[PDB]
Protein backbone atom coordinates (compact mmCIF):
# COMPACT_ATOMS: atom_id res chain seq x y z
CA UNK A 1 0.00 0.00 0.00
CA UNK A 2 2.83 2.60 0.65
CA UNK A 3 4.56 1.80 -2.70
CA UNK A 4 1.16 2.32 -4.60
CA UNK A 5 1.00 5.83 -2.20
CA UNK A 6 4.39 6.39 -3.49
CA UNK A 7 3.78 5.94 -7.00
CA UNK A 8 0.40 7.69 -7.39
CA UNK A 9 1.43 10.42 -5.68
CA UNK A 10 4.60 10.79 -8.52
CA UNK A 11 1.91 9.73 -11.07
CA UNK A 12 -0.18 12.75 -10.37
CA UNK A 13 2.88 15.16 -9.87
CA UNK A 14 3.72 13.92 -13.58
CA UNK A 15 0.58 14.54 -14.80
CA UNK A 16 0.30 18.32 -13.05
CA UNK A 17 3.60 19.42 -14.52
CA UNK A 18 2.99 18.42 -17.75
CA UNK A 19 -0.61 20.41 -17.87
CA UNK A 20 1.13 23.39 -16.39
CA UNK A 21 3.89 23.14 -19.45
CA UNK A 22 1.35 22.89 -21.83
CA UNK A 23 -0.53 25.63 -20.48
CA UNK A 24 2.52 28.23 -20.41
CA UNK A 25 2.87 27.86 -23.96
CA UNK A 26 0.10 30.68 -24.54
CA UNK A 27 1.96 32.97 -22.38
CA UNK A 28 4.88 33.32 -24.60
CA UNK A 29 6.29 36.09 -25.78
CA UNK A 30 4.02 38.73 -23.93
CA UNK A 31 5.15 42.48 -24.24
CA UNK A 32 4.12 44.22 -20.75
CA UNK A 33 6.83 46.98 -19.82
CA UNK A 34 9.84 45.11 -20.02
CA UNK A 35 8.60 41.82 -19.14
CA UNK A 36 8.76 40.05 -22.28
CA UNK A 37 7.63 36.10 -20.52
CA UNK A 38 6.02 34.85 -18.25
CA UNK A 39 5.70 30.92 -16.56
CA UNK A 40 4.71 29.06 -14.09
CA UNK A 41 7.73 26.95 -12.33
CA UNK A 42 6.40 23.83 -10.98
CA UNK A 43 9.15 21.62 -8.87
CA UNK A 44 9.25 18.61 -6.52
CA UNK A 45 10.56 20.20 -2.81
CA UNK A 46 13.35 18.10 -1.60
CA UNK A 47 11.98 18.01 1.73
CA UNK A 48 8.94 16.18 0.44
CA UNK A 49 11.23 14.14 -2.61
CA UNK A 50 13.13 12.55 -0.21
CA UNK B 1 5.23 -33.72 6.01
CA UNK B 2 1.30 -32.61 5.69
CA UNK B 3 2.52 -29.24 7.50
CA UNK B 4 5.06 -29.12 4.79
CA UNK B 5 3.03 -30.05 1.44
CA UNK B 6 0.07 -27.44 3.19
CA UNK B 7 3.22 -24.97 3.27
CA UNK B 8 4.41 -25.76 -0.30
CA UNK B 9 0.37 -24.59 -1.22
CA UNK B 10 0.73 -21.55 0.86
CA UNK B 11 3.94 -20.03 -1.03
CA UNK B 12 2.55 -20.88 -4.11
CA UNK B 13 -0.82 -19.39 -3.68
CA UNK B 14 1.12 -15.86 -1.66
CA UNK B 15 3.72 -15.82 -4.49
CA UNK B 16 0.58 -16.02 -7.25
CA UNK B 17 -1.37 -13.46 -4.89
CA UNK B 18 1.71 -10.75 -5.21
CA UNK B 19 2.10 -11.38 -8.87
CA UNK B 20 -1.42 -9.20 -9.70
CA UNK B 21 -0.02 -6.77 -6.70
CA UNK B 22 1.29 -3.35 -8.54
CA UNK B 23 1.78 -1.63 -10.22
CA UNK B 24 -0.91 -3.88 -12.36
CA UNK B 25 -0.35 -6.98 -11.92
CA UNK B 26 1.60 -8.29 -14.19
CA UNK B 27 5.39 -9.69 -15.00
CA UNK B 28 6.44 -6.55 -12.48
CA UNK B 29 9.80 -8.37 -11.64
CA UNK B 30 11.54 -6.38 -14.30
CA UNK B 31 8.42 -5.00 -16.03
CA UNK B 32 8.72 -1.94 -14.11
CA UNK B 33 12.28 -1.16 -14.37
CA UNK B 34 11.36 -1.82 -18.65
CA UNK B 35 8.66 0.30 -18.45
CA UNK B 36 9.79 3.58 -16.58
CA UNK B 37 13.07 3.87 -17.77
CA UNK B 38 11.65 4.25 -21.67
CA UNK B 39 8.68 6.57 -21.52
CA UNK B 40 6.15 3.86 -22.14
CA UNK B 41 2.93 2.42 -20.77
CA UNK B 42 2.27 -1.02 -19.80
CA UNK B 43 -0.59 -2.47 -22.44
CA UNK B 44 -2.00 -4.12 -19.83
CA UNK B 45 -2.48 -1.06 -17.78
CA UNK B 46 -3.50 0.49 -20.65
CA UNK B 47 -6.29 -2.10 -21.33
CA UNK B 48 -6.68 -1.67 -16.89
CA UNK B 49 -10.63 -0.38 -17.15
Amino acid sequence: SSKSVANIIRKTIQREQNRIRMLNQGLQAVSFGQVRGVRLNVNVRESHAI
Amino acid sequence: VERDEVAAQKRELEKQIERLSQPSGAEDSRMIALAERFGGVLLSEIYDD
